[PDB]
DNA sequence: CATACAGAACTTATAAGATTCCCAAA
DNA sequence: TTTGGGAATCTTATAAGTTCTGTATGA
């Protein structure tokens, strides 16, 4: 009685399951999402590409609701979807299923990405003085990304370029003699991640940031410290975290698209005294109309447009 | 009250001429007309004043976007009329009617949008790999908000604008408390 | 070959209508 | 097959912030 592509959904919904290599529990769960959301009517009529991305959609509020952090731009890789196509779906189908989705787990998203850099061995590719200890690595980027929640850079943003900017600081901050010469780029391309375009942005915000911290200690303050001669005092910074955090919002820290100078335009005042009912001269609608001239130099010029 | 008036942006209203249209006739005779049927059926106008733009349809129904003020878009929408009466059609102004307001403000502090999610959860969808705003559904009036991590607000899906007003005063105890 | 700036996609509401597309009962 | 019921494509406006093009200017 089960419908055919409502049957080729459900094999779908398993395989993407066991290609993610997800726990055995997450399969169940998913295919469950899939057979509620094939009794509503707009969701059976479905498109040939909205029937697709649905299955993601699926396996996707699963891996939410157990933190596992598969974000949505590497689903819709491996699906060789469009990331819009899947945003309407998943915004759709949460809403008719009622569901509380979580939000994508950064810390899971920290440990996870972190761990596929590929710095944690020596090789043609990877000189031994870039070897950073993988823990150390981890343990160092959770503590930067959590900076970067606190002090409002992640609010609104993509989170992978996040962690992306915070890794490249923790390691260079471990070693930084040898790792301030290199550059997020070199980085990246070593590691053997692809870059994203807001890490730049991302590096340069939490530069700052710690720099604002690197104010609150006296004995860092006297040292004028830029967002190059800062990375050797990152370690430092990060074990009083809590407290300069505190101490920097108790003296203007803000979301940094509110630090903007302020725009200047003349028709701020929203001034008018339109009433809607007023008379419409003959003369205000002729200028809307073409003259016979033009209408005659017009025709002329589409009459020898074809052939 | 929390002393936060928000500005109207951009009102949509319609409007039927109650005459069929050759949308051809209008495209060659008038000088504001843009008319591609192969990329959209519609005839787009433009009037400079009030700044507004039209999308005029053969069947003799049009919609009227742009406008501030839902005076300012019954008189543009009375002036596209007129522009197709001169044009050679009977065109009379049926069934005006506002479909939507857009209404925007600032409160002036920043918004942990990754809290909002959580205390008002049955109201809010936030994805930032997708977009920088909270999408706040108001039931009371039914109002669809975008909540910006700046404090910045934009209001929209209004008939009247009370409804603006309503759902503005509504959020600012949220957003303050 | 640096970076800098413009423009547009994403999100929301909303109407218009031809036309496509995908499922349902008859 | 025929009809019906939806949802989507194209287009218009407008605020908002981020992401990511495509182009252009001083070396
Ligand atoms: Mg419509
Ligand atoms: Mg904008």
């Amino acid at each position: 009685q089960v419908s055919r592509s409502q049957q080729r959904g459900l094999r779908r919904v398993r395989d993407l399951c066991r290609v993610l290599q997800l726990p055995p529990t997450f399969e169940d769960t998913a295919v469950a999402y899939y057979q509620q959301a094939y009794r509503h009517s707009g969701i059976r009529a479905a498109r040939l590409q909205k029937k697709e991305v649905l299955v993601g959609c699926c396996v996707l509020i699963t891996c939410r609701q157990h933190n596992w952090p598969l974000t949505m731009g590497a689903i819709c890789t491996l699906l060789y979807a469009d990331l819009d196509v899947f945003s309407s779906t998943y915004m759709q189908i949460v809403k008719l299923l009622g569901l509380d989705v979580p939000s994508l787990c950064l810390a899971e998203l920290v440990k996870t990405y972190c761990s596929s850099f590929k710095l944690f061995q020596a090789s043609p590719s990877v000189p031994a003085k870039y070897v950073e200890d993988k823990e150390k690595m981890l343990s160092r980027t959770m503590q930067l990304v959590e900076l970067a929640n606190e002090t409002w850079l992640v609010t609104g943003r993509h989170p992978l370029p996040v962690i992306t900017a915070a890794t490249f600081l923790a390691w260079q901050s471990l070693q930084p003699a040898d790792r301030l010469s290199c550059s997020l780029a070199r980085f990246c391309k070593l590691a053997n991640v692809d870059l994203p375009y807001p890490a730049s942005s991302r590096l340069q915000e939490l530069l700052a940031v710690l720099l604002r911290m690197a104010e609150q200690l006296a004995w860092l303050r006297v040292l004028r410290l830029d967002k190059r001669s800062v990375v050797k005092h990152i370690g430092d910074l990060l074990q009083h975290r809590q407290s300069l955090v505190r101490s920097a919002f108790r003296d203007l820290l803000l979301p940094p698209c509110m630090l903007k100078s302020p725009k200047r335009i003349c028709p701020v005042p929203p001034v008018s005294t339109v009433t809607g009912d007023e008379n419409i001269s003959d003369s205000e609608i002729e200028q809307y109309l073409r003259t016979p001239q033009e209408v005659r130099d017009f025709q002329r010029a589409q009459a020898a447009r074809q052939a | 009250p929390s002393g936060i008036v928000p500005q109207l942006q951009n009102i949509v209203s319609t409007v039927n001429l109650g005459c069929k249209l050759d949308l051809k006739t209008i495209a060659l005779r008038a000088r504001n007309a843009e008319y591609n049927p192969k990329r959209f059926a519609a005839v787009i106008m433009r009037i400079r004043e009030p700044r507004t733009t039209a999308l005029i349809f053969s069947s003799g129904k049009m919609v009227c976007t742009g406008a501030k003020s839902e005076e300012q878009s019954r008189l543009a929408a009375r002036k596209y009329a007129r522009v197709v009466q001169k044009l050679g059609f009977p065109a009379k102004f049926l069934d005006f009617k506002i479909q939507n307001m857009v209404g925007s403000c600032d409160v002036k502090f920043p918004i942990r949008l990754e809290g909002l999610v959580l205390t008002h959860q049955q109201f809010s969808s936030y994805e930032p790999e997708l977009f920088p705003g909270l999408i706040y559904r108001m039931i009371k009036p039914r109002i669809v908000l975008l909540i910006f991590v700046s404090g910045k607000v934009v209001l929209t899906g209004a008939k009247v604008r009370a409804e603006i007003y309503e759902a503005f005063e509504n959020i600012y105890p949220i957003l303050k408390g």
